[PDB]
């Protein structure tokens, strides 16, 4: 849960 | 080469993957036989996915994806950012499967990509397990302190220890030493693995890409990870893409090497510019160690045939043609 930014990462990997 | 390539909006990983499913003939071929009927290609996933493939095979210039990405709804940075390359593909894969239920090409996904695994638990101390058995269509390895991808897997397998604080949580038993663990029973005939050096670092409140190096060979042999192996079909699979990532977290550029026949005549894919290149600029080159892989494609020696037999315009319905030779022609005037 972050301000993007160009690396990609899963929101189902943020928690 | 002989191929075409992809136009590059910031639609990141997209190109790789598009290239990489075209090039799994096998699902191609599927995705051409699936019934569908629309005026517009942006109309459904399963109508631009056939158009995009469809292109792919038949122009001499850059195929485009606008219809497509109007199809699913991604057309923004922040929702590629917001999502692994295996979502976007699940995302793909998923509704065209959910489309052919019920048709011709019924089963054609899980055929090529669905494995079988088995998670464990069990408890030390008390007589609980909870063995669950579940289906995957893509593998997520960890890179991290892993030096080559065999190391990757020795701990994808590894027994892990629920212990001092991770002790279990066994319900009614109150919390149990006891040890998770996941097993093989199959691989797939096209085998999807993310290598997983993007990530989210709490610590750091940031997500961070590892550039380590991380290497993968062109044959790799998987019997040892296995509950059974199968002496008739040992499961060693062949190299056939590598997507790679340039960059950081203030840009970044995405291309696709592909060996489509699966011979070793390794291509880059570089959106609009395809180019014959080095099977070292495919491999070793992308090992890292900030340009590196974060997905490979194996597909196994036994199945490489029936994955990779030729497509050929006769593969492709008649009705399908018609459809996107009207919109083509609409698209014209």
């Amino acid at each position: 849960f972050v301000t993007x930014g160009y690396l990609x990462v899963s929101x189902r990997r943020c928690g | 080469t002989g191929y075409v390539g992809l136009k590059n909006g910031a639609t990141c990983y997209m190109n790789s993957l598009l290239q990489t499913l075209f090039f799994t003939n096998q699902l191609r071929k599927a995705v051409y036989m699936m019934p569908t009927e629309g005026d517009d290609s942006s109309k459904s996933v399963p109508l631009a996915l056939q158009r995009v493939f469809y292109e792919l095979q038949h122009s001499d210039k850059p195929v485009g994806t606008k219809k497509l990405t109007k199809s699913f709804g991604w057309e923004t940075l922040d929702s590629f950012m917001q999502h692994d390359v295996q979502e976007l593909c699940r995302v793909l894969l998923d509704n065209v499967e959910n489309k052919m239920k019920g048709t011709c090409v019924e089963g054609t996904i899980p055929k090529l990509f669905r494995g079988k695994m088995v998670s464990y638990i069990q408890c030390k101390e008390v007589d609980y397990r909870s063995d669950r058995r579940e289906d995957y269509y893509d593998i997520q390895l960890s890179i991290k302190g892993k030096k080559n991808i065999f190391e990757s897997f020795v701990d994808y397998v590894a027994v892990e220890q629920l212990d001092g604080d991770n002790k279990y949580d066994a319900g009614e038993h109150g919390l149990q030493e006891a040890e998770k663990g996941v097993k093989f029973l199959t691989l797939p005939p096209v085998l999807h693995l993310q290598l997983m050096r993007f990530m989210y670092d709490p610590q750091t409140d940031q997500n961070i890409k590892i550039n380590d190096r991380f290497e993968f060979p062109e044959q790799l042999p998987l019997d040892e990870f296995l509950q059974k192996t199968d002496p008739k079909d040992p499961a060693n699979y062949i190299l056939h893409a590598v997507l790679v990532h340039s960059g950081d977290n203030h840009g970044g550029h995405y291309v696709v090497y592909l060996n489509p026949k699966g011979d070793g005549k390794w291509c880059k894919f570089d959106d609009d510019v395809v180019s014959r290149c080095t099977k070292e600029e495919a491999i070793e080159h992308n090992y890292g160690g900030c340009t590196n892989a974060y997905m490979l494609v194996y597909i196994r020696e036994s199945k490489l045939s029936e994955v990779l037999q030729a497509v050929t315009d006769h593969d492709i319905p008649q009705q399908l043609v018609e459809r996107l030779q009207e919109e083509k022609r609409i698209e014209a005037q």
